[PDB]
């Protein structure tokens, strides 16, 4: 029985058909990513290990990241409007009419 | 775990319940919903169980 | 507390009952595969070996490259912190 | 090897882990009973 | 400390565990005991149950078919 | 069990309803029938403060328990034959609802003889 | 798969550190450098009174004085009075039950 | 309410003729002198308010308010002092003096017996506080924030001008002792629907209302620390005094026109809560979770009952505090780290041990731990909609989940796990900042034995 | 190796599944007679019976891979129970497990009045479904020594996976809810 | 990323550890390892590639239906019982900056010391950047190894933070 | 220390002794030791006290207020009358939710006083206070938050028309 | 042996 | 940080995807900004779905407890994906066969109930007997009216 992926859980990579067919380009790309990963590590490290700073680096992809998300709108009104209204409407009725017992309630 | 499981926290919920008696004594459809609600639940975790490796989820 | 010696005992120890390794020919410097005669597999089963006699994980990565006894004396130091 | 081996070779079954210290609350209880039927008889 | 490790062997033991869990372990074996004896109709049944189809009509007040 | 098996997988109508007993005069069938004699009184149940469940036909043996273990005090294990003299009233008083059901259970059979006798005639 | 012989000396290096490191993390014998069957029963009887007789005295006083002193504060349910008993506050005596039939 | 306003009418020549380097000294220590005398404000009566003269008055519920504000004073300018300390001498008297006379505006919007008169005040805070955010805010958009805030206001405020000055046309009086005897019942037409409207919508702009409220996250996000505490802990709660004053003459009419507000604050509510699970800028999550408290003040003023009234009186006190104690923790870490990023420094407590408690405080405040005043008039608010209508449980209680939850939240991400590795400046906390925390939840918590003082006129 | 843990926890499991005369015996056999004889939902009634059986087969799982058999452990020994502060905490909670049960039961006034008369088949039910238990228990246990390879029923990967229940609910739900604001 | 021979004894590892989640007694763990051994001594040898592709997919496949759903994980691994367990407790060395004079007083031979670690990070660390300046190509680092020290008085470049990390059992 | 007709208390029956063992019992001996350790020095503590405010015997008083017109005798819009009016119906509506207190109390005293007979011999108390609730509820039910002696009468006149319609139809 | 133990300043 | 750092809008051309790419620290090959809408994502990357808890937990990370490095760009959702929140692990049993054992479970148990209360286990006994008409003044019934009498009988 063959793996269903899942938005909640994914396909193992030990059973992704494109895990055993590497290619030259597929190789190209992975070295490339490769290298960008590096340079960004470089780059992070010569601030960390920087014996003279005190403070924060600042991550421009974290900033990027709380830049871009800092940047169903009557119908549950109007459904929990017509829930209490029909609600209230039914209560109001029934002590109108004697119907509800309140025969304790003096706190409101 | 020893402290929660035993004389504090779980039990709480069924202490609850048992202050509440003179209520519940006269309520039988309550009466069905606890028994019904402790009959899976004693049933089902007890299932879990049998197969659990970590001996502290055992006893929980 | 364990101590490099203490670890380097252990490390032989269990080699030295391990019946594709000639406990004559062994060393801390023997290479599994240039001096023993082992192949990957066998370093893989070596390497969970010492991960049962100290009861903690290898991961893979570093583990492949454990290819005698005093290199994982080496790795085992260096994540317990023993100096000595 | 070692795990089946010296002080570790030869270990209680599941029957007699239960029945652990049974000998002696057996000659515990039989000389209480043994005291009690004699008293009562007094 | 007091008791030190061994290697792939059976550890040191103190006398004062070996004997507290034997006392403790015939403790719970006599009372076991002790309270069968004395009170096996707790497990066993503290009354007689009847068999309902060994009453007779008459004392059940059943009146004869043809009547 | 055996009662549940002919009622649900049977002829219920034959089986007394539990909710619904008893559903027969309960003088027929008995002439002279006597009541149920109470020894403990209202007031004494009340001043004893006995739980609604408790004021039964056997309260007279749980008060006199009570009373006892209070005037034994600290000895926790006397009062053992009052105890017995309710655990036995109430296990009587068991008996006796065990034989309204198979009273009940007879009659239901008794009548449904009497209405084959009458499909024949 | 083996280390190749520039990542056996750098870790060869980094593990000299590391361990010169770990052993100045040692204290020195001075450090740290600090600014200048009776006694069992002396330390449970000093706390039997100041956790509990002194935390008593005070509670008596308290529910004594200023709480049983306001209308319905501590309420007791009323004591069980049983067939044969005898009343302390007014000398009234309870009378016995009813005889029983036998059992 | 002459020896309030005056001594704070003092501060003002205290600070500008105070040698150099005693301006937070002379100021704090003479503003906390000022919000001892303002308990002289307990002497309450059972029926009748305390009346002083023809211009102010104080009952149950302005007199809590009144100390609250009293008491943020100073607090304001130990939080300020050490952010503005490059700042030049001229234009650290003029922030103090901002700070100075919003107390005075507030004092006098709390205090006035006429409802024009309080119109002035009102209006009147918006001044020092667009300028507090505008000139000593640190980021470009400031001044966007105080165009929002500026604006916002002023579109529900001028109705409310229009409508004050009818009224009093009308009825020949606007002094609030008068209105309690002379109001009539509003009686169901367009012309006292707008009326109504008008009397309303200013007030649900400032709380602010579900949909009227994303003027108050961008404000915060811009405002200085002192800006973000007076916002939080007062400014909202004129709103919430305003309702509650001046629904007096709106019935019946508040029978129906309340429940398109209940709606969008009942699930105003949830929406924001939610919200604050996934704001990653900490001065923007205690913004949204503003929002989600004042929406059960604005329920409480709308249902308008006994029960719901004393929570409202609670709550509004309670989130006061708990409120402007959040940003003042924001602060502390941003002071050390120079970002709002919630993310950006996790694991504080192996660092900072004594403020990680001071967090700890103020989210169970924030969760309404039981007993702390935040339960309280929560749980009023609670027990009064539960007539109003039953089904109102189910988003009262889903909400208390997901307070929990973002509260909790908070804690777990700044406080808990791993430390970031590279951020190495976290310096011990000062003094001043454990001082300020303190001063924050210890009358928060002393509350919790003498609840009455803040469960307002209908106590 | 450990005497006195071993004797607190076999006293603790016998306790734990209504051995009788211990702690536990006094109110769970009570118990399983007061709901054998009651106006009850069947269903619940099964299942809580076939949950006493279960009581006692994961009682035995503790016992017999914890106690018995061969040491599965590291082989540097450091098993030491010789500590005053553990051995008499244990030692006060086993003579609860043994006493307490009958001392409260002894003690406590009666609010109620007990169930004494059944059929001796309803008196019996707890033991004998405790027994059955701990029978079934130990071959399941002994099977694990064969030299057999098993695969995984689907029953097995539902228990040791909590019927899916968290891995379906703590994924869903939170998505549901943390992506509802977008 | 990984090489067919990473991939092989990957899998061997994992489905090896997985069994003995199964077999859980040591005897009957011995036996059917040496089974999973000559499981893949079988393929041991072949030499078409294509065909060792199809065995390793198919063995991961067949991994995956038999695979424990509860495995054994070592405590301290990612996913044990103490995993992060003594993260609360690591504390970095800079926090001792920040002490109070009177604590460091209490110390005087542990900060004594420490100053001297810090002098030789602080003359060592010139070199440091000069040597990965020297050895890093124009494009950049095109991976993340980093070199040894090749002079006597140098040091491995970037070794502050690996030598001076916290104890994995800090307190 | 509190009036009895206010807040009452039936006379206590406490039976005597009764033993029917030979073993001591603990709880007396722990009582004689509570007496002498417990009792007698905080009882000379308090009569020192006591002693001390013998010397300096001073009163307070319960203010007295003198009733005057009801809501129903003031003008429309006079608000020298309504505002005395308002305020002493404000006075009066604090003490009937007083009452009302009191009431409860009687109520909840007796459930625990009277233990597992309560569903019996509470039956007066629970009957005072249905009634003071009913009253109660009848003069301040629903009024709402901005109460007044105007909304409380207009509450009044509509009951009374409901009741003056109810009888004509009968 | 007695090891630094390094922790946050507690002076403070 | 510079205006040409920040997040842009959505990349029209293939030269402003060569750039959006490179600002974030992409390949262009992999770079794919989030579908043109009004949402508002702009030209920020649209990474896969995955939780943090799928990395490689024995790698160096910058950032340990998060599972990230420095500059790399962070998924919209991170936030969410933490490893505190959603995971997305493969799971040992697939993730439909899950909902159906778990849901098959519930309901037959919820059926089952629903039986068990249709037809209830009881004992063969009549009703409990109380004297004084079933306690008609204990329970609370009024002392002025006259109980209907309930009469029991010996058997
Ligand atoms: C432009 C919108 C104006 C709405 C119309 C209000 C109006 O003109 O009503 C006239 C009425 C005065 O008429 P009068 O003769 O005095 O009394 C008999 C009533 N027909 O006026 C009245 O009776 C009441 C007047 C109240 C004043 C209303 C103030 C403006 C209302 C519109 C704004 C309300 C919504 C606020 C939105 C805020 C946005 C943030
Ligand atoms: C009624 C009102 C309902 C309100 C529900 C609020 C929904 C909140 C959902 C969480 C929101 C996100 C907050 C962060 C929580 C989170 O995401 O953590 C996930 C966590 C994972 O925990 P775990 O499975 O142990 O794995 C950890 C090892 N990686 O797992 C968690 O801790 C979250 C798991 C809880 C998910 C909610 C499910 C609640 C149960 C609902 C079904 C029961 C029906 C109601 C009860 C019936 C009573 C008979
Ligand atoms: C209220 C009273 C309750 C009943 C009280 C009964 C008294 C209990 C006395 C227990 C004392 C027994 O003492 C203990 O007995 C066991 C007998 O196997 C001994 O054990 C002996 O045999 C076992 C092997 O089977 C091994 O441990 C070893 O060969 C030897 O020690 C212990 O070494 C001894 O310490
Ligand atoms: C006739 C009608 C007008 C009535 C005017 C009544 C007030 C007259 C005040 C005259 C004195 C002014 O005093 C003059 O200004 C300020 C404050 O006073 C002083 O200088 C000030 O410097 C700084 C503030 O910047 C502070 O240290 C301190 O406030 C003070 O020393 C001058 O050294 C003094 O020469
Ligand atoms: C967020 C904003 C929420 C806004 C909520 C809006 C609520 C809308 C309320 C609608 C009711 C308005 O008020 C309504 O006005 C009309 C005026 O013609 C009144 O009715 C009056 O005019 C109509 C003419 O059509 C006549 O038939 C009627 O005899 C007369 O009395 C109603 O008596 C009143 O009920
Ligand atoms: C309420 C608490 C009640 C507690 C009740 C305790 C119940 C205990 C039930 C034990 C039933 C007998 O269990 C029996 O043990 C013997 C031990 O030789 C075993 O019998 C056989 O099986 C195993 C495995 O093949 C062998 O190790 C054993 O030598 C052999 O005789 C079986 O496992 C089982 O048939
Ligand atoms: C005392 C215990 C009392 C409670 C006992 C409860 C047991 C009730 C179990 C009900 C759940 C059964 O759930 C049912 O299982 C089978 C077997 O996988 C599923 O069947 C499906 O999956 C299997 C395996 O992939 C395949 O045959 C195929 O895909 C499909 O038939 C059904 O889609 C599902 O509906
Ligand atoms: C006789 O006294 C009845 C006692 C009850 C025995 C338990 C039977 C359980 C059967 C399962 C019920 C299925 C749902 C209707």
């Amino acid at each position: 029985p063959k793996y269903e992926a899942s938005r909640l859980s994914s396909l193992p990579t030990t059973l992704d058909p494109a895990e055993y067919d590497i290619s030259s380009e597929t190789r190209k790309a992975q070295a490339e990513r490769l290298a960008i990963r590096s340079r960004l590590k470089r780059e992070y490290q010569l601030q960390y290990y920087d014996p003279s700073r005190r403070g924060v680096i600042e991550d421009p992809a974290l900033v990027r990241w709380t830049y871009a998300r800092s940047a169903f709108g009557i119908g549950p009104l109007v459904f929990w409007y017509y829930v209490f209204k029909t609600d209230r409407d039914r209560k109001e009725k029934l002590i109108q009419e004697g119907k509800l017992d309140r025969t304790f309630n003096i706190s409101y | 775990s020893a402290l929660l499981h035993s004389s504090t926290m779980v039990v709480a919920g069924i202490f609850l319940l048992i202050r509440f008696y003179p209520l519940t004594e006269n309520n039988k459809y309550i009466q069905s919903i606890t028994l019904c609600l402790g009959a899976i639940t004693t049933l089902f975790t007890a299932m879990c169980a049998l197969t659990q490796n970590d001996i502290k989820k055992i006893i929980a | 507390p364990l101590t490099l010696e203490g670890i380097k005992d252990r490390v032989l120890y269990v080699l030295k009952l391990y019946d594709k390794i000639d406990p004559e020919k062994l060393s801390v410097n023997s290479h599994f595969m240039k001096d023993l005669g082992l192949d990957s597999l066998d370093q893989v089963e070596i390497i969970m070996a010492m991960e049962d006699e100290f009861g903690f994980e290898i991961p893979d990565i570093d583990a492949e490259k454990l290819m005698c006894p005093q290199e994982i004396v080496d790795y085992i130091a260096d994540k317990k912190d023993v100096y000595e | 090897a070692w795990r089946y081996m010296g002080g570790f070779a030869n270990n209680v079954s599941f029957v007699g882990a239960l029945l652990k210290g049974f000998k002696w609350g057996f000659a515990a209880f039989v000389v209480a009973i043994g005291a009690e039927y004699y008293l009562e008889s007094q | 400390a007091h008791i030190e490790p061994r290697y792939r062997q059976f550890p040191q033991l103190t006398r004062s565990q070996v004997i507290q869990a034997e006392f403790f372990s015939a403790t719970m074996w006599f009372w076991i005991l002790w309270r069968f004896w004395h009170d096996s109709d707790a497990v066993l049944g503290h009354f007689p149950y009847p068999d309902p189809s060994q009453w007779t009509d008459e004392e059940l007040g059943i009146p004869p078919d043809d009547e | 069990g055996a009662h549940l098996a002919r009622r649900y997988l049977g002829d219920a109508s034959v089986e007394p309803d539990p909710l619904r007993m008893p559903t027969f005069p309960p003088d027929y069938g008995f002439p002279e029938r006597k009541e149920r004699e109470m020894v403990a009184t209202q007031q004494e149940m009340n001043d004893a403060q006995l739980v609604l469940q408790q004021r039964d036909y056997c309260a007279h043996y749980l008060i006199r328990f009570l009373k006892c273990k209070r005037d034994s005090f600290p000895n926790f294990l006397a009062c053992k034959h009052e105890r017995h003299d309710w655990d036995y009233c109430e296990h009587l008083d068991y008996v006796k609802r065990m034989k309204e059901f198979e009273r009940e259970r007879r009659l239901l059979q008794r009548k449904k003889r009497r209405e084959q006798r009458e499909a024949d005639m | 798969s083996g280390y190749t012989p520039e990542e056996k000396l750098r870790l060869q290096q980094l593990r000299e550190l590391r361990r010169r490191w770990l052993k100045d993390q040692e204290l020195s014998p001075r450090e740290p450098v600090l600014p200048p069957v009776i006694y069992k029963t002396y330390r449970h009887s000093i706390f039997a009174f100041t956790h509990v007789l002194i935390p008593v005295w005070i509670i008596h006083y308290y529910l004594k004085y200023h709480v049983t002193t306001k209308p319905y504060t501590i309420v007791e349910k009323k004591p069980r009075i049983f067939p044969g008993d005898t009343i302390l506050e007014t000398g009234e005596v309870i009378p016995p039950m009813k005889e029983f039939p036998d059992q | 309410m002459l020896k309030y306003i005056i001594p704070t009418i003092m501060l003002m020549p205290l600070t500008w003729l105070s040698k150099n380097n005693m301006i937070w000294v002379n100021s704090t220590a003479h503003s906390l002198l000022i919000s001892f005398t303002s308990l002289l404000l307990m002497n309450q009566f059972g029926d009748n308010s305390l009346n002083f003269s023809l211009l102010f008055f104080s009952d149950s519920l302005s007199t809590p308010l009144l100390i609250l504000t009293m008491w943020l004073l100073p607090l304001m300018l130990m939080a300020s002092q050490h952010h503005l300390s490059k700042e030049n001498l001229t234009r650290k008297k003029l922030f103090i003096t901002m700070l100075i006379s919003l107390q005075l505006f507030l004092i006098m919007t709390f205090t006035a017996m006429e409802l024009i008169l309080f119109y002035i005040l009102f209006e009147a805070t918006l001044v020092p506080t667009l300028i507090i955010i505008t000139r000593w805010g640190n980021q470009t958009e400031r001044l966007n924030a105080g165009l929002y805030f500026l604006f916002y206001t002023l579109a529900g405020s001028l109705p409310l001008l229009v409508a004050l000055i009818y009224i009093q046309n009308t009825v020949g009086s606007l002094n609030f002792l008068m209105l309690q005897y002379w109001v009539q019942p509003v009686h169901n037409s367009w012309s006292n629907v707008f009326m109504w409207l008008a009397c309303m919508m200013a007030f649900m702009v400032k709380m602010p209302l579900y949909g009227l409220h994303l003027w108050l996250p961008k404000a915060h996000v811009e405002a200085p620390i002192a800006g973000s505490m007076v916002l939080a802990a007062v400014l909202l709660k004129l709103g919430g005094y305003g309702m509650l004053r001046i629904t007096l003459i709106l019935n019946p009419m508040t029978d129906f026109m309340a429940y398109p507000f209940i709606m969008l604050s009942l699930w105003g509510m949830i929406m924001t809560s939610s919200i604050c699970l996934r704001q990653t800028d900490l001065k923007s999550l205690i913004a949204y979770s503003s929002v989600s408290h004042m929406a059960l003040v604005i329920v409480a003023i709308l249902i308008q009952t006994p029960w719901s009234y004393m929570g409202a009186t609670a709550l509004m006190i309670a989130h006061g505090l708990t409120s402007s104690m959040l940003f003042c923790l924001a602060n502390s870490n941003y002071e050390r780290i120079h970002s709002r990023t919630m993310i950006l420094a996790r694991g504080l407590q192996t660092l900072l041990p004594l403020m990680a408690t001071w967090w700890l405080l103020a989210s169970l405040t924030n969760l309404a731990l039981p007993p702390t005043i935040n339960l309280i008039g929560e749980l009023f608010v609670v027990m009064s909609t539960f007539s109003w209508s039953n089904i109102t449980i189910i988003l009262m209680g889903v909400n208390m989940v997901i307070t929990a939850l973002y509260s909790l939240y908070m804690l777990i991400m700044t406080q808990r796990g791993k430390y970031t590795y590279h951020i190495n400046n976290i310096s011990p906390s000062f003094t001043r900042e454990n001082a300020l925390m303190s001063l924050h939840i210890l009358p928060l918590l002393l509350l919790t034995l003498n609840p009455k003082i803040i469960l307002g006129p209908l106590y | 190796a450990m005497p006195f843990t071993t004797t607190a926890l076999i006293v603790g499991s016998l306790a734990l599944t209504g051995m009788p005369f211990l702690t536990g015996f006094y109110s769970k056999d009570l118990i399983i007679e007061a709901a054998n004889t009651s106006y009850t939902n069947a269903w619940a009634l099964l299942m809580t019976l076939i949950a006493t059986s279960f009581t006692a087969i994961y009682s035995t799982r503790i016992i017999f891979f914890a106690l018995l058999g061969q040491p599965r452990f590291p082989t540097l020994v450091n098993i030491n129970e010789n500590n005053p502060l553990l051995i008499n905490s244990i030692k006060r909670l086993l003579i609860g497990s043994l006493f307490a049960g009958y001392i409260i039961s002894n003690n406590i006034p009666p609010t109620t009045i007990p169930q004494m008369t059944m059929p001796y088949y309803l008196k019996t039910t707890a033991l004998i479904v405790t027994i059955l238990g701990f029978i079934l228990a130990l071959e399941i246990s002994n099977m694990t020594k064969n030299l057999k390879y098993h695969y995984p029923s689907n029953a097995f990967k539902f228990s040791t996976l909590l019927g899916y229940f968290p891995t379906i609910m703590h994924r869903l739900a939170p998505y549901m809810n943390l992506s509802m604001s977008q | 990323y990984l090489t067919h021979q990473q991939k092989v004894l990957r899998l061997y590892k994992r489905a090896l550890r997985h069994l003995e989640s199964w077999c859980i007694h040591r005897d009957k763990y011995r036996y059917f390892a040496c089974l999973l051994r000559a499981r893949f001594d079988e393929h041991k040898n072949e030499k078409d590639m294509v065909k060792a592709t199809q065995l390793l997919r198919e063995a991961e496949e067949e991994f995956w239906h038999g695979q424990h759903p509860q495995p054994y994980i070592f405590p301290e691994s990612p996913g044990g019982t103490s995993y992060e367990r003594y993260e609360c407790y690591k504390v970095p060395e800079w926090c001792l900056d920040d002490w109070h004079p009177s604590e460091k007083a209490m110390y005087p031979d542990y900060f004594a010391k420490r100053e001297q670690w810090k002098k030789l990070r602080r003359e060592s660390w010139e070199r440091e950047v000069k040597q990965l300046q020297e050895e890093t190509p124009v494009g950049g680092p095109r991976t993340e190894a980093l070199p040894p020290a090749r002079k006597q008085g140098d040091l491995p470049p970037l070794w502050w933070h690996i030598v001076t990390r916290p104890r994995e059992r800090p307190m | 220390s509190w009036d009895k007709d206010v807040y009452p208390e039936p006379p206590r029956r406490t039976p005597a002794p009764s033993p029917q063992t030979s073993l001591p019992n603990p709880i007396t001996y722990l009582t004689k030791a509570f007496d002498l350790l417990v009792d007698r020095p905080v009882t000379l503590v308090r009569e020192f006290i006591e002693r001390q405010h013998a010397k300096n015997k001073y009163y307070y008083y319960h203010r007295e207020f003198r009733r005057v017109p009801d809501i129903t005798e003031c003008q429309e819009k006079d608000v020298l009358c309504m505002f005395e009016a308002e305020m002493q119906w404000r006075r009066d509506y604090k003490v009937d939710q007083e009452i009302v207190n009191i009431i409860q109390e009687r109520l909840k005293a007796c459930q625990q006083r009277e233990g597992e007979s309560h569903r019996q011999n509470c039956a007066k108390e629970l009957e005072q206070f249905t009634q003071v609730v009913k009253a109660y509820q009848d003069r301040y039910h629903d009024l709402g938050a901005h109460y007044s002696a105007r909304k409380c009468l207009a509450k009044q006149k509509q009951r009374m028309l409901a009741e003056r319609k109810a009888a004509k139809e009968a | 042996k007695r090891l630094f133990i390094i922790k946050p300043s507690g002076f403070y | 940080i510079t205006k040409d750092m920040l997040p842009g809008p959505y990349p029209k051309t293939p030269e402003e995807r060569a750039a959006a790419a490179k600002k974030y620290n992409m390949r262009v090959e992999d770079y794919e900004p989030y579908p043109d809408d009004g949402t508002g994502y702009g030209d920020y990357p649209k990474l896969p779905d995955r939780s943090q808890q799928e990395r490689d937990p024995w790698y160096d990370w910058d950032h340990p407890d998060l599972r990230l490095n420095w500059g790399e760009p962070m998924h919209w959702d991170l936030d969410m994906y933490i490893r505190n929140r959603v995971d997305t692990s493969p799971t040992p049993v697939n993730w439909n066969l899950m909902c159906k054992h778990l849901f098959g479970f519930v309901a037959f148990m919820l059926f089952m109930f629903w039986v068990g209360e249709t037809y209830p286990a009881y004992q063969p006994v009549g009703p409990k007997q109380y004297p004084y008409n079933n306690l008609y003044l204990e329970r609370g019934g009024d002392p002025n009216k006259e109980p209907e009498p309930v009469v029991h009988y010996e058997i």
